[PDB]
């Protein structure tokens, strides 16, 4: 048995890598986590032997910690590998970007003596740079999970493009609800106000999943975030609050100044 | 509907035909007036209705911010 | 005329998107910037109408500001679009990630009334998460261009995975040399020592371009960076210097403590 | 023959999984010389480019700078 984890990207059918599609084609069995029924149908036509990982999230209002959902997904993947199957895990986006299940399954598979690897894919952030026409190198980039930004000590550089992922569950500490509350988002706004003014323009971004669909690019003042319509897939982009300033200390050690910059 | 979206996503020729004339391309691939209306108003929920997915459930959060 | 900018990913032939390959296939003309001659041959077999953008870098020891190279690349692309050609720009990686030519060409094309867009691709950072088994969500992620970190005021969060891109030209202020010096990298080490101890293990990462090739994953103490062999494609990964610590301030506003986290 | 093999191997998951099982057997079966196989097993990318006749071709892959506006 063996494991390869691939990404399908965000867009239906066309955003998967040529090699990653060939892995899906030739797999004994595929474990899928895909955005919609169009994507599910496309996959099933590629390879009919598919187990849908969606079944492991809480059903019908059940209280279930997402840590247990993820453990159950990893165990299901590993059961196929342990049985001797040439196993592919086909996740949306990039299988290792804000996605624990593939990293955990590859760690466990290697520890049990099986061949396991991860093929990179096109993530929501890769779609954002393209859709917004932003280079993360322009003034640099920072990414945090929104709840981790609230629960632990993180300090953003306000010259950079800042991304808070999973903004829809920001401050949902139980890992048992699918969305947060407007009061939790108001506390996030107050926290961000240490670096960003309340009238600072921010962007709610959602990558499109269908070729006929435009991405969501909603611009609003930070103050208005707790009243905004958010979906599990939403990411909050916080553009720079300040322009780049000259690092005189280091320029002097280099024996140059601003006027010497090419 | 599904066959059309799958072809359109993969085929740059059809993508560039579509972007020139969305309604003409959609009509030629058999999409109903209601389906085309759903596309032109960005109503992804109604498109899923019209493709009949017996509400296919899709939560795509695969990480958390609680550490450990 | 029209412009579509695509990425080819880092690996030969297999890391391009299904859709992005189809755009190259059906283009009137392709402007290429690819890692090697194997990639160049693969492209030419896909579409024989190729102009190689490599020609616009300084040749034979010429002194040329890279700003001029990039202008000349953008102008070449736009001349095909202005002539009426269905134009594709095929860059390695992601065409908009630490890559100015595609964003500039798309801005200019839109301003002159032409259809222009960017298709996301698999970048070197996407390859790194897969190769190192690191999720940027785990403790967060920050990316800066190495020289921008030295020349302007950037403050890293030392709980995150920190990436310094283009580390091989760190401090090369003229934009006319292809690599920096040992003394420039020693100044970067002293600068980073504000947050990272001198014995802090860092990683020199290079994504593989050929399917028979292993990525470069070189672990060394930060102090040893100025003696390291670096190539233009090298990225410096600086893993966390500190574990995540509880944000008691925000937990108190949420009315919870660490013991309440799911 | 080098370039044809690498292009197939990079795109085809079946050949990739055959290759990873037995690199030398797969490379011999696709006609690679003893010197080419040696270059692959030692990770000498420069010699492979020599042997394909390509590296001579100039590849600088920096498409951005850190000097601002």
């Amino acid at each position: 048995g063996s494991l390869v984890c691939v990404g399908t990207g965000l867009q239906l059918a066309g955003q998967i890598s040529v090699l990653s599609r060939s892995y899906i084609e030739h797999a004994d069995i595929v474990f899928s986590l895909l955005p919609d029924g169009f994507s599910q149908r496309w996959l099933t036509k590629l390879n009919p032997n598919v187990i849908n990982l969606q079944q492991f999230f809480a059903q019908n209002g059940e209280v279930k910690n997402r840590r247990d959902t993820y453990e159950q997904m990893v165990n299901a993947i590993l059961d196929a590998v342990r049985a001797g199957k040439k196993t592919v895990c086909a996740l949306y986006g990039h299988p290792g970007v804000f996605a624990c299940v593939s990293h955990m399954a590859i760690t466990r598979a290697k520890a049990e003596g099986f061949s396991a690897k991860m093929e990179p894919g096109i993530s929501a952030e890769a779609c954002l740079w393209a859709d917004l026409g932003i280079d993360p190198g322009n003034s640099g980039h920072q990414s945090f999970e929104a709840s981790q930004f609230m629960f632990f000590n993180h300090v953003p550089d306000p010259t950079t493009h800042l991304l808070l992922w999973q903004i829809a569950i920001a401050g949902e500490h139980t890992l048992t609800q699918f969305h947060t509350s407007s009061d939790r988002l108001q506390i996030l706004v107050e926290q961000l106000n240490q670096w960003y003014p309340l009238d600072h323009e921010v962007v709610i971004y959602e990558a499109a999943n269908l070729p006929i669909q435009a991405p969501r690019i909603e611009r609003l003042p930070l103050a208005n975030l707790p009243q905004a319509h958010l979906m599990p897939i939403s990411t909050l982009l916080i553009p720079p609050a300040k322009k780049l300033e000259y690092n005189y200390a280091i320029l002097a050690k280099l024996g140059i100044g601003p006027e010497d910059l090419g | 509907l599904s066959d059309f979206f799958t072809q359109l996503g993969q085929d740059a020729q059809l993508m560039e035909d579509y972007k020139q004339n969305p309604e003409a391309v959609m009509r030629a691939h058999g999409l109903t007036d209601e389906q085309i209306n759903a596309v032109m108003t960005g109503d992804m929920e109604k498109l899923k209705t019209l493709s009949g997915d017996s509400s296919y459930q899709s939560y795509l959060v695969i990480s958390h911010g609680n550490g450990d």
